[PDB]
Order: structure tokens, then sequence, then C-alpha cells
């Protein structure tokens, strides 16, 4: 639950929030 | 501008401005000059705001520049009004210098008006101007 | 026509009016003058410090003369002699001559000596009494005893026309000359 | 402009510790002002 | 004008029991916590 | 993915992932070409000393607790805040 | 003090004149300059005291100057 919990929130600032694609 | 105006020395100080630099671009325009050393002379004495001292040093710059006729140091009689000797005080050194170079009539007019209204401005230099030509002259 | 001339003419239009400020100047001025001149001592020491800076300075400029053997060049043999002559009291004369005049120096003795008598003059001047009484710079106290007493107008404590205002009614006006004098060496 | 005599109790009280509000944080080498009369000391050992 | 109370809260995933309790309150709806 | 001493990221991404995560420093007589240089240069048992350390960084708010991976989060809000008032102001 | 004017020539005076000014200006105009790309301000003043700071041309002043 916390491991997923910080990876998510790491995810959403890695790609600003889905606004950026960083697997293309 | 200066047609409509009453108490504007504006308009007179970008007149001689803009004669100032049409005598620079072209050295022969004596009657430029002329007018330039008028249009300041107007507006200092428009000014009495501590701005003329600026427009006194331009005449003094166009004063040393005239010829043997003495085309350009005549704004002086095209000129009707007061002088307000009190913003030429600064500039005493350099009327005592050029009263022996070329223009000492207009100069020795303004030291005998501040002779007469300041004395404590003038004494001690020209004392010591006095001294020196003594010296010189007739060691 | 000749400067002066026109000199002369503003100087007389100026004293015919203010007589009595006009009279109240010149007296202050020519008491300045005359009883704030240098002693003897100080114009000895003035001398031989500039004859050691030009020294130093021609030795910079023109090396290999600092040897034991370069016979002091440039003619300063004039100015050291006329200096000896002219420019000393009877009482340090003898030696000065005794030391300079004499051919013995070259270059090194020469800026040596002047060392010497260098620090002689400073030490000299460095232990005089500093604080000196304002009445005695007179036979009579001119500045001191009767300023406040002998002027016939009121004169303004000088340089205040050289800023930047726009009106004379606030200046300084002279009060008094403080009654003690101090000697300072630069 | 008044000035009252004596003045009231809560203007001549002895100020107390006060903790650092405002979210902005602490300790930051920064050209940022704020200051209270009398902040807490912080926690230490030695 | 408001409050964002959802910044608060997520400082659960980053003395630890005062640290804890805060999210928890603002997430109830405690505002005085 | 591109590997990395102790980061990686993904060929087209901006920024980095730490494997951990989901001269003389601090010296005021460095030279570079943008400062002046400095005159007191030439020109251009562990246990004690951790207790040392430990006293000297006493009060040290943010250090102290330390004796670090940023995430940009208030600049990305900028850009966002920034982005959105310009599109706003583009319909007016 | 050259002693030799002779002319008294207002043209000479004039360019003469002219040409110091500029001198000055541009002096003065150097320094308050601004680089063009991501450098910082004043970078002028910043190589002019390298060059003033530098032991190379400091050993090359009068033993009066005194340069240390």
């Amino acid at each position: 639950q916390y491991q997923l919990a910080r990876l998510h929130e790491q995810l959403q600032a890695a790609t600003n929030g889905g606004r950026t694609n960083i697997f293309k | 501008a200066l047609y409509f105006d009453i108490t504007a020395a504006k308009a007179w100080a970008e007149w001689g401005y803009f004669n100032d630099r049409k005598f620079k671009e072209n050295p022969s325009d004596l009657p430029s000059a002329k007018q330039a050393l008028t249009s300041y002379l107007q507006a200092a004495s428009s000014y009495k705001n501590h701005k003329s001292r600026k427009l006194i040093a331009r005449i003094l710059w166009l004063l040393s520049l005239d010829d043997a006729n003495g085309t350009i140091a005549a704004g002086f009689d095209d000129f009707k009004g007061e002088i307000y000797v009190w913003w030429w005080i600064i500039f005493i050194p350099q009327l005592l210098v050029g009263l022996g170079y070329k223009e000492a009539p207009r100069v020795q007019a303004i030291l005998l008006k501040i002779a007469k209204t300041y004395p404590q401005a003038l004494y001690f230099l020209l004392r010591t101007n006095r001294e020196d030509m003594l010296t010189i002259k007739k060691n | 026509k000749p400067p002066w001339e026109l000199t002369e003419e503003i100087m007389s239009v100026l004293k015919t009016a203010f007589p009595l400020l006009a009279l109240s100047m010149e007296t202050m001025v020519d008491q300045i003058q005359k009883h704030f001149k240098c002693p003897p001592d100080e114009d000895a020491y003035r001398l031989i410090v500039a004859l050691l800076n030009d020294g130093l300075s021609y030795v910079s400029r023109m090396p290999a003369s600092y040897a034991k053997d370069v016979k002091l060049p440039a003619a300063t043999e004039n100015n050291i002699t006329r200096f000896a002559e002219t420019i000393l009291p009877n009482h340090i004369r003898p030696t000065f001559e005794a030391d300079f005049v004499k051919v013995k120096p070259t270059m090194y003795e020469y800026i040596h000596n002047l060392r010497k008598w260098r620090d002689k003059f400073e030490e000299k001047l460095d232990r005089r009494a500093s604080p000196a009484p304002l009445e005695s710079f007179a036979h009579y106290s001119p500045h001191l005893s009767e300023f406040r007493y002998q002027k016939f107008d009121d004169v303004e404590i000088p340089g205040q026309y050289l800023q930047h205002k726009d009106k004379n009614q606030d200046f300084i006006r002279i009060d008094r000359f403080l009654p003690n004098v101090d000697l300072v060496r630069t | 402009l008044p000035i009252p005599k004596v003045l009231h109790d809560k203007a001549i009280q002895m100020p107390q510790p006060v903790p650092n509000i405002g979210g902005a944080g602490s300790g930051r080498p920064t050209y940022t002002s704020g200051q209270p009369a009398l902040p807490k000391t912080p926690a230490f050992q030695l | 004008l408001k409050m964002n109370f959802d910044l608060e809260i997520r400082k659960r995933y980053a003395s630890n029991i005062e640290s804890r309790m805060l999210p928890f309150c603002y997430e109830a709806g405690l505002s005085s916590g | 993915v591109h590997l990395y001493q102790n980061h990686f990221r993904f060929d087209q991404q901006e920024g980095m992932f730490q494997y951990k995560s989901p001269t003389v420093p601090f010296s005021i007589h460095n030279h570079n070409p943008y400062i002046t240089p400095s005159p007191y240069v030439p020109y251009p048992d562990e246990a004690l000393a951790a207790e040392q350390e430990r006293y000297m960084l006493t009060l040290d708010e943010r250090l102290s607790s330390k004796l670090w991976e940023p995430r940009f989060e208030r600049f990305k809000l900028i850009e966002n805040i920034k982005q959105e008032h310009a599109e706003k102001k583009e319909q007016e | 003090n050259s002693h030799r004017t002779m002319s008294l020539t207002e043209n000479q005076l004039r360019e003469t004149v002219q040409a110091n000014c500029d001198m000055i200006v541009k002096k003065a105009l150097a320094l308050a300059q601004t680089p063009q790309g991501n450098l910082p301000a004043h970078q002028t003043v910043t190589d002019l005291i390298a060059k003033a700071t530098n032991p190379m041309n400091l050993a090359l002043c009068d033993a009066l100057w005194m340069p240390y």
C-alpha cells in the first residue's frame, strides 16, 4: 500500500500528471 | 510652439539644441550658432531653477568658437532681458581665464555684474589672478 | 587691452562698492599671509626629501649607477652646491658643505648621507610642542586678540560659493578663531 | 494619536516563546525575512 | 479563500505518531487538528 | 533504458530515477573565470572527528538532522498555472 | 606649454577636444555594458580586476610605486 502510493506519486511527478509521454 | 508659449523654457532649450546639432554637423553655419546662443540665453533667463548651468556651459563653449568678426558673440546684443548672474558663479575661473582670450568684453560684463552683487564670491580669485598677471607680464 | 587692465577695472568697481568689507577681507588675508610661513627647519627637511626622491628616481631610471665607482653624474653638483649655499641657515651650513660640497661622495654615499639627514630632520620635527598659542603668531595678535573687535563688516567662512546651492542667505559667518594651532608633518 | 494612561493588560505582558508559522519552512539560506519578539529554541542534545 | 487539504494528507507516505496523526485528522475533516 | 552510476532514465525522459527511489567544496578561496581571485592562495580515532563535527553542527536545523531526490514540483506547478492563464487570456 | 601653437586655430581645437572627449566617453561606456550571452552583469570589471591583480604585470612597476 505505502509502496504503491509512493510509486504512484513518483510516476505522477515524472509524467507531469499525465501531460508527458516518457515511454516513447 | 514658441509662437504660442508664454513662459516655456523647454521650447527655447529644444530649439537651441537643434541649432547646436545643426552647427556641429556643418561647421560653417555661424547663424545657427548665433541662434543657439540666443535661445540658450532665453531659456536660462526663463528657468532660474538650477538647470541653467548646463545652458551657461554650452554658451561658454560656443563663445570660444567665434571668428574675428565676432558673428557668434552677437546673441548678447540680440537678446533683451536680465542675466541672473547667480548661476554664473560656479564658472568664475573660466571667465577669468577667458578675459584674455578673444572674448574679453563679454565675460568682463558678467564679471562686473558679479562684482556689484556677490563681492565675497569673487574677491580671493580676483586677487590671486591680479597677482599672477602682475608677476607674469612685468616681472 | 592687456588682461591686467581689465582685472584692475573689475577690482576698482568691486572696491568702490563695499569698501569696509573689502578692507576687512584684505586685512585678514594679509595677516594670514604674513604670519603662517614655514620656518627654516621645515624648508631644509622638504628640500632634503625632494633631493633624495630625485636621486632614487634617477638610479631607478638608469641602473648600473648604484655601484661604488660612479661619480654622481647628471650634473647634480650644481643643485647640491646651490642648496648648500643659498638655502641653508648659517648654523648647519658648514656640516652640509663638509658632507656634500666635497667631491668625496659617490651615488652610494650620496644616498646614504641624504637618508641620514632626512632621519635627523624627521626626528627633530616630530618632538616639537605641537599645540601652539595663536597669540604667538603676531606682534599684537590681529587674528586672535582683535578680529571680532577690529573688523568693519561681516565676513563669511571661505569656500561656500564652490557648492551647488540656489541662494546664499544661509551662509555661515566667521565668529572667532580658536586660540590653539596644530603643527602637522606630512 | 491617543495615549491612554496605564495601558490595558494585553499590551504590557512579557513576551513568551513562539513557534514558526507560515508554511514556508525554516532553515532556508535565502533572502526572505518574514519575526516574533521571542522565538522558541530548537531541541538539541550534546 | 480555502485550504488545500489534500496536500497535507499525502505527507503520511513521506515524533513518529505526531507525524502520522495530522494526515488522519485532515482526512476525517478535523480542520482544527 | 540508460544506466548510470546511481540513477537511470528512459530514452525519451527529461528526468532521472534513482536506484533507492520507489576544489575544496564550500571554500571561499576557490577560483573560476567569473569571480575575483583571493589573496590567501597562490595566483590562478574517527569517533573523535565525528563527535567534533556533531558538536559543531549544533542548532543547525537542516544539516544537523541530515548528519535528496529533487522533483521540481513547484516549477511544474508554476508552468501549469502560467499556461492555463495564457490559454484563458487567449479566449478574451 | 608646448610653445608650438603658432596658429590659434579654432578647427584644430574643436577636433582635439572632440577626440579626447570621445576617448574618455568610450572608457566610461565600456564599464556600463552587459554581456551578450549568459555571463554575469559586471564581467568587464572582473576582467580588469584580474589584470590589475596579476603578479606578472605587478612586477613591472616602479620601485617608488611599491607594487607590494
